C-alpha cells in the first residue's frame, strides 16, 4: 500500500518513528577536507544512514540496474573537463552545476524519505544547503556568466524552501595552503590543476554565507583537521547536541505527511530544474534531445517502466 | 489540512450543489450555493501565498455579491406571490435580475473578468474543481425556470461569452487562463440554447466536463502552467501526446471527435427556432477557439521544442500518474461521436 | 539539409506575459 | 539562396501600401474581371434575346 | 535482482487479478441472464 | 496579386483585426475596482433594456 | 551556443549494397519489398484489374441501348411510324391550365 | 462499400501488429489487394446506380474518385519509404496509420449518401492532413501552411454546415436521391441567393477558387512528398465532387449566381498559368498548375451542361494521376540536392536517361496531349464553354498557349542544357523511384484506351 493519506490515518505516523538519532547530519568543508572518513564514521558509530556525496551519476546509480550510464544520458557534462578547461565555451562548468545540484536536491529527497519513512537518521557529505559554494567559485573565477548564477538561484528559490533543513551541520576547516597540498598528494592528474584563488573562493561562501545561514536554523560544528581526524571526538560532540532552534520543532504529524508525499514522488521532486528557461548552456536541441531519449529508452530494463521488462526477467507480465 | 477538515470541506462542497439540485424551495436553492462559496475558499487559498490570497478574495466579493442579487430575486418574488418557487406570473425585472447574478456566477461575460484571473492564482486541481463542478450548481437553477428567462439577455451573454472567450484565449500563455477562457466560451453554448433545449445545456455541460477533466489531470502530470512547461511533454510524458492533441482538438469542435457534437445539435435546434443569425456568428467565432487550440498543439505533438539538460534525471524515475480515469475519460470524449443519436436523446 | 525544429528564438515568442 | 527567398519569403515584409500600388492592384485585380463580365453578359444577352424571339438558327445542335 | 529499487509491481496482486477477473465473469453471467429474461418478458408481453 | 494584395485583403486582415481585438480585450488591470465598476455598468445596460421593453 | 547535434552528413546508399533497390537498408528485406510490389502491383493488379473491367459486359445499357435503338429503327420504320416523336409524353395524359 | 471499407479498417492493426522489419512490405502488399476490390464498384450493367444501403452508395461520379483514392494509398506508402528511413519505428507506423485513416475518410467521404455525412467526413480529413504537413513538413514554414490550409476550409465550411441544416429543417432530409427526385426551384429572393454561396463556397475554397487559393501553394510547397500527392490527386476534388452533388437542389439561381465565379475562374487560370512561367521553386509551379487546372473544374461545373460535367470528371482524374506523378518526380531530384530551386539542377537527361522519360511523359500529359485524357477534359470542357458563351475561346485559347510554355520551359530548365556537374551526390534512380512513376502513368494510359470509365453522371 503506497503511502499517502489512507496509510496515514490507518497508523503510519512519523513522530511514533522518531528518536533522538532520527536527525539528519551534514559534513561539509573544502576539498579533500576529509569529509569521506568522518561522514562515514559518524554514520556507523550513530547508527545512522551514510549518503556518499551525490556526484554526476547519482541518479543512475538509483534506479534501473545501479549501474553507471553513459554520459549522454547521465548530464552531459564532465568533472575532469571542468578542470582541464574551465572556460570552454560549450557550457560544461555550469551544466555540470547545474546537474549537480540536481542530484544533490534528488538525493536530500531520497535521504529525508528514509528518515520520515523509518525514523533512522543520514549523515550526507555536502547538500543543497552547502552546494552554492561551488557556484560562487565558479562565477567569481568567471567560469560561468552572471545569466547562469541567475538562473541557478532561480532554481534554489523554487525547491529549497521546500524542504526542512539539517539538524546538524558539521563543517570541516581546512586551510587552503593545506587543502593545496592534499590535492597533489591525492592523485588525479585532471583535479591538480584546480587553481588556489578558485579553492579560496569555495572558502570564503563557507564562512561568510554558508555558516551564519545555517547558525540560525541548525547547530553547527566548526572543526579544525585534527579535531576531525578522530571521528569519535566528532560523534561524542553530537550525541550531546540539544536542537533548540530551527524548522523542526514546529512539526507535526500533519506537515510530515505533506513534507513524505513530496519526496517520495521523485518527479514532484525534480520538478523545478526543468523549467523552460532557455540558457544555451543547458538547452538542448530536439534532434540531439530526441537522439538520447530514444537511445535511452533502448537500454536494458528503461524500455517500460520497472516491473514491466521481460528482457531483465521480469515475469507475470500479462497480469500486472 | 488534517483528514477531519478534509472530511467536512469535501463533503460540504459535494453538498452544495446536491442541495441546489434536488432543492425544491428557493431559500434551500440559495442556501445550496452558499456552502458551494463558503467551503472551496478554504481549499483555494490553501498554499497561503500572495496571489492564492488575491484569488480567493476576488472569487469571495464576487460570489457574495451575486449571491445577494440572487436573495433579492428570492425575495422580491415572496413579496409579488406569497411562493418560494418562480412562476409564470413572476415580474420580468425580477427574472433578469436572477440571470444577471446568476451568469456573474458561472463567469459568462461580460461578468467573466473574475474568472481567468481566480484560475490563474489557484492550484490546477483547484481549477479543475471551480471550472466544473462548481458549475452545475448555478446552472441547475437555470434549467428549472428555463420557460421564463427573456432570450434575448440570454443570447447576448451568449454572443458576449464566445466571443470574450476566444480572444481573450487568443493571447494567453498561461495554461490556466486559455482554461478559464474556454470555459467562458462554452458556458456560452449552454446558455444560448437554455430557453430552448435545456437538455442540450446538460449535453453540452456534460462533454464539456469530460473534456475539461483530463486536459487538467494532463497538466497535473508535470504540473506545467505555461506553454513552454507544456512544450517539454515530448520528453517528459510522450506518451500523452496523442491524446493531449486530440482532446484539444475535441475541446475545438472539430469532426468526428465527440466535441463537435455539442456545437453541431445546439446550431441545429437554434435553427429549429428560426435563430438564424446568433446561430452563424457562434459558429464563426469558434472558430477562433481552434486557432489557439491549435496553436497549442503545434508546441507540444506535431513539433519539438528545445529541451533542457535536468530533464534527463526526470526520465530516469518512474511515475505513479495519471491513474485509471485520465484514460477512460480521454477516450470517451474524443471518440464517442458514432454515438450521438444516444447521447441527445 | 534535416527537418527544421524550434529554436531557443521560436520558443522566447511564447516566454512572454501575454502572446 | 537569396535569390529565390528575395522573390518569395521576403516581398511581403518589404511591401508598403502606397498611392500606385493601391490603383495598380485594384485595377490588376478587378480591371480584366469587370471587363470581361460585360462581354460575356453582353453576348449572352443577344443569345437569350434571339432564342424568345427565334432568330436563331440552332439547325442540327443537339449537344452542349 | 535486477532493479536496485524492487519494484512496486513486482509481482501480480492477485487480490485484484481475482477481483478484476471476478467482477468481469460477473457482469457477464448476469448480462446475459438480464438478456434472456428480457426476450422472455419482451416476447411474452407481447403475445410472441 | 498573389504575394501581396491577396495576402493582405484576406488572410492578413483577418489576422490583423482578431489581434487587434484579442489586445483591446485582454489587457486588464487586474484591479477588482475596475471590474466591479464595469459590473455596474453591465447592470445599468440591463435595466435600461428591459425599460424600454415594457 | 545550444546543445545541438551536427547535421547528418550525405550518405550514398549503393555504397555498401550495389543492388539497393531504394526500399530498405537490410538487402534481404530490401528485395523482398521490391518483389512485392511487382507482383501485387503489375502482375496482380493491372493485369487482372485490368481484364476484369475488359469483360464487365453491357457497361451502363451502352451495349443493350445499340439493341434496343435498332429494335425501335425497324419497327417504326416498317410500320410508317416516326422515327421519333416531337412530344415525349403523350399529349392525352397532361392536362394543361385552361 | 462495407467490404472495400472493413479490410481497409484492418491495415491499421495491420501496421502496428506486424514486425519492425515487415511494416513496409505487408502494407503496401495489401493496399494493392484493397484497390483491386474496389474495381468491383465499376461492375455496372445498368443505368440504376449501386445502393448497398442507406449509408452508402456509389455512382459513376463516386467510383472514379473511390477507385483513384484507393489505388493512391499503396502509391503513397512507397513515395514515403525512403525520407521516412531514418525514423524510429513507432514514428513510421504512425505515418503509415495517418495516410491509411486519410484513405478510409476519402473513400467513405465519397460513397455517403447523405450530405451531412459527407460533411463530417469531408471535414474529418484535415486531422490527419494537417498532421502529416505539420510533423513531417520539412522547413519552418510548415506551421503557417498547416493553419492556412486548416482555416480556409474550416471558415468556408461553418457556413455550408448552417446551410445543409437549413435545408433539412426544411425538407426533412439530406438523403441525396430524395433531394434529387423532390427538388423544388428556388425563389430568386436575396435570401437565397445567400443560401446558395453558404452551400457553394465551401467547395469552391477547396478546389480552390482564383482569390482564395493562397492556401494551396503554402501546403503544397511545405508537404511531405505523400501529402501533395494526397492534397493534388483527391482533397481538391473533394470540392469538385460536392459542388455537383449539391448543385442539384440550387436552381435556378446557378444561371446568374455563377457569373462570379466562371470570370474568376476563367481570368483567374491565366494569371496562376502565367505564374508558373516565372516560378522559382519546382514544387510551387506544379501547386499553381493545379489551381490552373481545377479553374476550368470550377467554370465547367457551374454551367450544368452534359458535356461540361462530362469534361471535368475528366479532368479529375487526368489531374488527379498527372500532377501526383509531378510531385513525385520533383521529389525523385530533391531528395537527392534537397533543394526546391528549379534552376539549380540542370542537364539531369544526361544521367537520368530513363527518368528523363517519365518527365516528358508527365509533362506532355499535363499539356493536354492527344489522345491522353487530359485533352478530352480540356476539349470537352472548352466545347461546351463556347456554347455558353463564344468569346471563352479568346481566354481559353491563351490558357492553352502558356499551358505549353510552363511545361516545356520545366522539362527543358531540369532535363536539358548542360549538367551541373557539381551534384557528385546524384545516385542513380532506385527502383522504388521507377515504379512509382510507372504505377501513376500506366493507369492514364490505360484509361485513355476506355474512357467511358471516367465520363461522370450525364455521359
Ligand atoms: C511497360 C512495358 C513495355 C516495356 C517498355 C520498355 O521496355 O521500354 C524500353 C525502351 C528501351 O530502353 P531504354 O534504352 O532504357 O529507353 C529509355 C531511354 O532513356 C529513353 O527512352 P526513349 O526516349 O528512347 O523512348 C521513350 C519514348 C516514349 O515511349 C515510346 O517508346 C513511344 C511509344 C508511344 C507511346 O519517347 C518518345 O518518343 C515520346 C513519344 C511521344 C509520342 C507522340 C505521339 C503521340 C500520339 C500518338 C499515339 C496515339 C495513337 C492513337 C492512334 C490513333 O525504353 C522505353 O521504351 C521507355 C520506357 C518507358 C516506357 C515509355 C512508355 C511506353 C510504355
Ligand atoms: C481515507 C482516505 C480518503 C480517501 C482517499 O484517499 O482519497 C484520495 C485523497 C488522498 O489521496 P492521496 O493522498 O494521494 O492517497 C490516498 C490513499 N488512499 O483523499 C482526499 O482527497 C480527501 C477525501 C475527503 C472527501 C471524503 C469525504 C468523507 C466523508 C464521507
Ligand atoms: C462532476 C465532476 C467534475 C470534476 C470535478 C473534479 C473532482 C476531482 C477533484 C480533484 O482534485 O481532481 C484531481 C484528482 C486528484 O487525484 P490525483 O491527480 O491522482 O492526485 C492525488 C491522488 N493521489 O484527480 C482525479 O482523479 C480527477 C478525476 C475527475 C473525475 C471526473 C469524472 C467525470
Ligand atoms: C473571416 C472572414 C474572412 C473573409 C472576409 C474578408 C473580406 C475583406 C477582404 C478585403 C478587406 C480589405 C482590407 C484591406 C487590409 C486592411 C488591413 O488589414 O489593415 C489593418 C488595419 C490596422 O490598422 P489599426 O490602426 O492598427 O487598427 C486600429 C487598432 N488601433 O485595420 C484594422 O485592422 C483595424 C480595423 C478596425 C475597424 C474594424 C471594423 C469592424 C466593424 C464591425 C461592424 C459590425
Ligand atoms: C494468407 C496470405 C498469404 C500468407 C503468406 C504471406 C507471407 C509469406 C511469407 C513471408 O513473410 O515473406 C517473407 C518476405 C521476406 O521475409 P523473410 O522471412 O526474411 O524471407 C527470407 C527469404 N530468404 O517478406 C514478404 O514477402 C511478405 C509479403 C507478404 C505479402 C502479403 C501476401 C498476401 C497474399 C494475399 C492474401
Ligand atoms: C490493351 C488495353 C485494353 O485492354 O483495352 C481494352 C479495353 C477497352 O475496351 P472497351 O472500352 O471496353 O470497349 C468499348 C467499346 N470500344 O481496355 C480496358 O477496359 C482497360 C481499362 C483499365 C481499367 C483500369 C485498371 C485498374 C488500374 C488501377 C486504377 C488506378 C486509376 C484510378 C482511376 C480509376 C478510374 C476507373
Ligand atoms: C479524508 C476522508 C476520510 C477520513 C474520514 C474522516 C475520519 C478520519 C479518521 C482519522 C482521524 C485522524 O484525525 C486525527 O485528527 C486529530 C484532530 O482531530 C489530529 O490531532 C490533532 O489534534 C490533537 C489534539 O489532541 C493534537 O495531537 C494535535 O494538535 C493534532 O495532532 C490527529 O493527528 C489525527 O489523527
Ligand atoms: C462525498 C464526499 C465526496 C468527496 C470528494 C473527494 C474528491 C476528491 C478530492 C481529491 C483531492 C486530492 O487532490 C489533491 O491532489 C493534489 C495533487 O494533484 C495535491 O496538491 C498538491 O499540489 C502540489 C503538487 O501537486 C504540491 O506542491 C501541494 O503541496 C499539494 O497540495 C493536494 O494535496 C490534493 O488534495
Ligand atoms: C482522424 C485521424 C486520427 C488522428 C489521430 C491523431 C494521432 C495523434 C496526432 C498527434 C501526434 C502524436 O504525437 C506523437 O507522439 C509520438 C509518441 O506518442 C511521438 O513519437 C516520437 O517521440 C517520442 C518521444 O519524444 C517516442 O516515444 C516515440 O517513439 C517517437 O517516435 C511523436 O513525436 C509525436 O508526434
Ligand atoms: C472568403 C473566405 C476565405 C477567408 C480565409 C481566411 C483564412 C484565415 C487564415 C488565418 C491566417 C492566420 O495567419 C496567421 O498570421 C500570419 C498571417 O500572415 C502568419 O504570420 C506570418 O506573417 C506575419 C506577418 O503579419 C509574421 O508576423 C509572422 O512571423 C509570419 O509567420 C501566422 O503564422 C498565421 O498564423
Ligand atoms: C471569425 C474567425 C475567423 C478568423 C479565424 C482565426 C484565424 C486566426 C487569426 C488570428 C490569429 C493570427 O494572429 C497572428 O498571429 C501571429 C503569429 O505569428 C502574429 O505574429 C506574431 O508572430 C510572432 C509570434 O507570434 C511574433 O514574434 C511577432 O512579433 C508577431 O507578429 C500576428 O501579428 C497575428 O496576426
Ligand atoms: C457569412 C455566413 C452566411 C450565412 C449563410 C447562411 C445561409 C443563409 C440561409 C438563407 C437565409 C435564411 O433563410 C431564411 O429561412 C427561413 C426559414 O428557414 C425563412 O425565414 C422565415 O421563416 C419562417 C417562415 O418560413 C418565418 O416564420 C420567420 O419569421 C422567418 O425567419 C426564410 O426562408 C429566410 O428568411
Ligand atoms: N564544480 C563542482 N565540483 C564539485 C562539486 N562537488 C564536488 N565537486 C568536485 O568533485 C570532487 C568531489 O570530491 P570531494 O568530496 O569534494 O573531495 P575528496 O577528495 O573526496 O575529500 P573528502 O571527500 O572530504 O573526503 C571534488 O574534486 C570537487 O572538486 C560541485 O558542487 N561543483
Ligand atoms: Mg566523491
Amino acid at each position: 500500500l503506497r503511502y499517502g493519506l489512507l496509510a496515514a490515518i490507518l497508523g503510519d505516523k512519523t513522530t511514533k518513528k522518531l528518536h533522538e538519532y532520527s536527525r539528519v547530519i551534514t559534513v561539509d568543508g573544502n576539498i579533500c577536507s576529509g569529509k569521506n572518513k568522518l561522514a562515514k564514521e559518524i554514520a556507523q558509530q550513530l547508527g545512522m544512514k551514510h549518503y556518499p556525496e551525490a556526484g554526476i551519476q547519482y541518479s543512475s546509480t538509483t534506479t534501473g540496474d545501479g549501474r553507471p550510464l553513459d554520459i549522454e544520458f547521465s548530464g552531459s557534462c564532465s568533472l575532469e573537463k571542468f578542470y582541464d578547461d574551465p572556460k570552454s565555451n560549450d557550457g560544461n562548468s555550469y551544466r555540470l552545476q547545474s546537474w549537480l545540484y540536481a542530484s544533490r536536491l534528488l538525493q536530500y529527497a531520497d535521504a529525508l524519505e528514509h528518515l520520515l519513512s523509518t525514523g533512522q537518521g543520514v549523515v550526507l557529505e555536502r547538500s543543497i544547503y552547502s552546494d552554492f559554494v561551488f557556484l560562487e567559485a565558479m562565477y567569481n573565477q568567471g567560469y560561468i556568466r552572471k545569466q547562469c548564477v541567475d538562473h541557478y538561484n532561480e532554481i534554489k528559490r523554487l525547491t529549497l524552501p521546500e524542504y526542512l533543513p539539517p539538524h546538524a551541520v558539521i563543517y570541516i576547516d581546512v586551510p587552503v595552503p593545506e587543502v593545496q597540498s592534499r590535492i597533489q598528494k591525492k592523485g588525479d592528474p585532471h583535479e591538480m590543476k584546480v587553481t588556489s584563488a578558485y579553492l579560496q573562493d569555495i572558502e570564503n561562501a563557507y564562512k561568510k554565507t554558508f555558516l551564519p545561514k545555517m547558525s540560525e536554523m541548525c547547530e553547527v560544528l566548526v572543526y579544525d583537521s585534527w579535531e576531525a581526524e578522530d571521528p569519535t571526538k566528532v560523534v561524542e560532540d553530537i550525541e550531546y547536541l540539544k536542537y533548540n532552534k530551527g524548522p523542526w520543532l514546529k512539526q507535526d504529524d500533519w506537515t510530515f505527511h505533506y513534507l513524505r508525499m513530496l519526496v517520495q514522488d521523485k518527479t514532484e521532486v525534480l520538478n523545478y530544474t526543468t523549467i523552460p528557461v532557455y540558457l544555451p548552456e543547458i538547452t538542448i536541441g530536439a534532434h540531439q534531445g530526441s537522439r538520447i531519449y530514444n537511445s535511452f529508452r533502448e537500454l536494458p530494463g528503461r524500455k517500460y517502466a520497472p516491473g514491466y521488462n521481460a528482457e531483465v526477467g521480469d515475469k507475470w507480465i500479462w497480469l500486472k | 489540512m488534517n483528514p477531519i477538515t478534509l472530511a467536512i470541506i469535501y463533503f460540504t462542497i459535494f453538498l452544495g450543489p446536491v442541495i441546489t439540485m434536488s432543492s425544491t424551495n428557493l431559500m434551500l436553492m440559495w442556501v445550496g450555493l452558499e456552502f458551494s462559496l463558503l467551503a472551496i475558499i478554504p481549499m483555494l487559498i490553501n498554499k497561503k501565498n500572495p496571489r492564492s490570497t488575491e484569488a480567493a478574495t476576488k472569487y469571495f466579493v464576487t460570489q457574495a455579491t451575486a449571491s445577494m442579487i440572487i436573495l433579492l430575486a428570492i425575495v422580491l418574488n415572496y413579496k409579488q406571490l406569497g411562493t418560494w418557487m418562480f412562476q409564470q406570473q413572476t415580474n420580468g425585472l425580477i427574472l433578469n435580475m436572477t440571470l444577471m447574478a446568476l451568469s456573474m456566477k458561472l463567469g459568462l461575460a461580460p461578468f467573466h473578468f473574475w474568472l481567468p484571473e481566480v484560475t490563474q492564482g489557484i492550484p490546477l486541481h483547484m481549477g479543475l474543481i471551480l471550472l466544473t463542478w462548481q458549475k452545475i450548481a448555478p446552472l441547475s437553477i437555470l434549467i428549472q425556470i428555463y420557460p421564463l428567462l427573456n432570450s434575448t439577455i440570454i443570447l447576448m451573454l451568449a454572443i458576449t461569452s464566445i466571443f470574450m472567450g476566444a480572444w481573450g484565449g487568443l493571447n494567453q500563455t498561461q495554461m490556466r487562463k486559455i482554461m478559464a477562457y474556454s470555459s467562458i466560451a462554452h458556458m456560452g453554448w449552454m446558455l444560448a440554447i437554455l430557453p430552448y433545449n435545456p437538455s442540450l445545456t446538460l449535453l453540452n455541460l456534460m462533454i464539456y466536463i469530460i473534456l475539461t477533466a483530463p486536459m487538467f489531470m494532463a497538466l497535473m502530470l508535470n504540473n506545467s502552467m505555461t506553454i513552454n512547461s507544456i512544450s517539454l511533454l515530448w520528453n517528459k510524458t510522450p506518451a500523452m501526446l496523442t491524446m493531449i492533441s486530440l482532446m484539444l482538438l475535441s475541446l475545438g469542435g472539430l469532426p468526428p471527435l465527440t466535441g463537435f457534437l455539442p456545437k453541431w445539435i445546439i446550431i441545429t435546434e437554434l435553427m429549429k427556432n428560426n435563430c438564424l443569425i446568433m446561430a452563424t456568428l457562434m459558429a464563426m467565432m469558434a472558430l477562433l477557439n481552434l486557432f489557439f487550440y491549435t496553436r497549442l498543439i503545434y508546441s507540444t505533438s506535431l513539433t519539438m521544442f528545445p529541451t533542457n539538460n535536468n530533464s534527463k534525471m526526470m526520465t530516469h524515475q518512474t511515475k505513479t500518474k495519471p491513474n485509471l480515469m485520465f484514460s477512460t475519460l480521454a477516450i470517451m470524449s474524443t471518440m464517442t461521436l458514432p454515438l450521438a443519436p444516444q447521447l441527445i436523446t | 539539409a534535416r527537418q527544421w525544429q524550434p529554436d531557443i528564438e521560436w520558443a522566447e515568442q511564447f516566454s512572454g506575459a501575454v502572446m | 539562396i537569396r535569390w529565390t527567398y528575395a522573390r518569395s519569403a521576403n516581398i511581403y515584409p518589404n511591401f508598403r501600401p502606397t498611392p500606385k500600388n493601391s490603383l495598380l492592384g485594384a485595377v490588376a485585380g478587378f480591371g480584366p474581371l469587370i471587363f470581361w463580365y460585360y462581354v460575356f453578359k453582353t453576348d449572352r444577352d443577344r443569345k437569350e434575346r434571339l432564342i424568345q424571339e427565334g432568330k436563331l438558327d440552332r439547325k442540327f445542335n443537339i449537344s452542349y | 535482482k535486477f532493479y536496485v529499487r524492487e519494484p512496486v509491481n513486482a509481482k501480480p496482486n492477485w487480490l485484484a487479478v481475482g477481483l478484476s477477473v471476478g467482477a468481469s465473469v460477473f457482469m457477464w453471467i448476469y448480462l446475459i441472464q438480464t438478456h434472456n429474461e428480457d426476450v422472455l418478458e419482451y416476447k411474452r408481453r407481447n403475445g410472441l | 496579386l498573389d504575394l501581396i494584395w491577396l495576402e493582405k485583403t484576406i488572410p492578413k486582415s483577418t489576422s490583423t483585426l482578431h489581434t487587434n481585438m484579442t489586445t483591446l480585450t485582454t489587457n486588464q488591470k487586474g484591479l477588482i475596482k475596475l471590474y466591479f465598476m464595469s459590473f455596474l455598468i453591465n447592470i445599468i445596460l440591463i435595466i435600461i433594456l428591459y425599460s424600454i421593453n415594457l | 551556443q545550444w546543445q545541438e547535434d551536427p547535421e547528418p552528413e550525405d550518405e550514398n546508399v549503393y555504397a555498401k549494397n550495389p543492388d539497393f533497390h531504394g526500399y530498405d537498408s537490410d538487402p534481404v528485406v530490401d528485395v523482398w519489398n521490391m518483389r512485392a510490389v511487382f507482383f501485387f502491383g503489375f502482375s496482380i493488379v493491372l493485369v487482372f484489374g485490368t481484364t476484369f473491367v475488359a469483360y464487365v459486359p453491357d457497361y451502363r445499357m451502352q451495349e443493350w441501348a445499340r439493341r434496343e435503338a435498332e429494335r425501335l429503327v425497324k419497327y417504326r420504320e416498317v410500320n410508317g411510324l416516326p422515327i421519333m416523336e416531337s412530344n415525349y409524353f403523350d399529349p392525352s395524359k397532361i392536362q394543361l391550365p385552361e | 462499400m462495407l467490404k472495400i471499407i472493413l479490410p481497409s479498417l484492418m491495415l491499421l492493426p495491420l501496421t502496428w501488429l506486424s514486425s519492425p522489419k515487415k511494416t513496409w512490405t505487408n502494407v503496401t502488399s495489401y493496399s494493392f489487394l484493397i484497390s483491386l476490390t474496389s474495381l468491383t464498384l465499376l461492375w455496372q450493367t445498368d443505368e440504376n446506380y449501386k445502393n448497398f444501403s442507406n449509408m452508402f452508395s456509389s455512382d459513376p461520379l463516386s467510383t472514379p474518385l473511390i477507385i483513384l483514392t484507393a489505388w493512391l494509398l499503396p502509391l503513397m506508402l512507397m513515395a514515403s519509404q525512403n525520407h521516412l528511413k531514418k525514423d524510429n519505428n513507432v514514428l513510421q507506423k504512425l505515418y503509415i496509420s495517418m495516410l491509411i485513416s486519410l484513405q478510409i475518410l476519402l473513400i467513405m467521404t465519397f460513397s455517403a449518401t447523405e450530405l451531412i455525412m459527407f460533411y463530417i467526413l469531408f471535414e474529418a480529413t484535415l486531422i490527419p492532413t494537417l498532421i502529416i504537413i505539420t510533423r513531417w513538413g520539412n522547413q519552418t514554414e510548415r506551421l503557417n501552411a498547416g493553419i492556412y490550409f486548416l482555416f480556409y476550409t474550416l471558415i468556408g465550411s461553418i457556413p455550408l454546415l448552417i446551410a445543409l441544416i437549413l435545408i433539412q429543417n426544411h425538407v426533412g432530409t439530406l438523403n441525396l436521391m430524395i433531394l434529387s427526385f423532390t427538388t423544388h426551384t428556388l425563389d430568386a429572393s436575396w435570401s437565397n441567393n445567400l443560401l446558395w454561396l453558404a452551400c457553394m463556397m465551401a467547395f469552391l475554397i477547396k478546389m480552390p477558387l482564383y482569390g482564395v487559393h493562397l492556401w494551396l501553394p503554402k501546403a503544397h510547397v511545405e508537404a511531405p512528398i505523400a501529402g501533395s500527392m494526397i492534397l493534388a490527386a483527391i482533397l481538391l476534388k473533394l470540392g469538385s465532387y460536392g459542388m455537383i452533388r449539391i448543385s442539384i437542389i440550387l436552381d435556378p439561381l446557378t444561371k446568374y449566381m455563377a457569373y462570379p465565379f466562371i470570370l474568376l475562374s476563367l481570368w483567374g487560370m491565366i494569371m496562376t498559368s502565367s505564374i508558373c512561367l516565372r516560378q522559382t521553386d519546382l514544387k510551387s509551379l506544379i501547386a499553381y498548375s493545379s489551381v490552373s487546372h481545377m479553374a476550368l473544374v470550377i467554370a465547367s461545373i457551374m454551367i450544368q451542361t452534359p458535356w461540361s460535367f462530362m469534361g471535368a470528371t475528366m479532368l479529375m482524374i487526368a489531374h488527379g494521376l498527372t500532377s501526383s506523378l509531378l510531385f513525385c518526380l520533383a521529389n525523385s531530384n530533391y531528395e537527392r540536392i534537397h533543394s526546391r530551386t528549379m534552376i539549380m539542377a540542370r542537364g539531369l537527361q544526361m544521367v537520368f536517361p530513363l527518368m528523363a522519360t517519365w518527365w516528358l511523359m508527365a509533362s506532355l500529359a499535363n499539356l493536354a496531349l492527344p489522345p491522353s485524357i487530359n485533352l478530352m477534359g480540356e476539349l470537352f470542357i472548352t466545347m461546351s464553354l463556347f456554347s455558353w458563351s463564344n468569346f471563352t475561346i479568346i481566354l481559353m485559347g491563351i490558357n492553352i498557349i502558356i499551358t505549353g510554355m510552363y511545361s516545356m520551359y520545366m522539362i527543358i530548365t531540369t532535363q536539358r542544357g548542360k549538367l551541373t556537374n557539381h551534384m557528385i551526390n546524384l545516385q542513380p534512380s532506385h527502383t522504388r523511384e521507377l515504379t512509382l512513376m510507372a504505377l501513376h502513368m500506366i493507369p492514364l494510359i490505360l484509361l485513355t484506351t476506355s474512357p467511358k470509365l471516367i465520363t461522370g453522371l450525364t455521359m
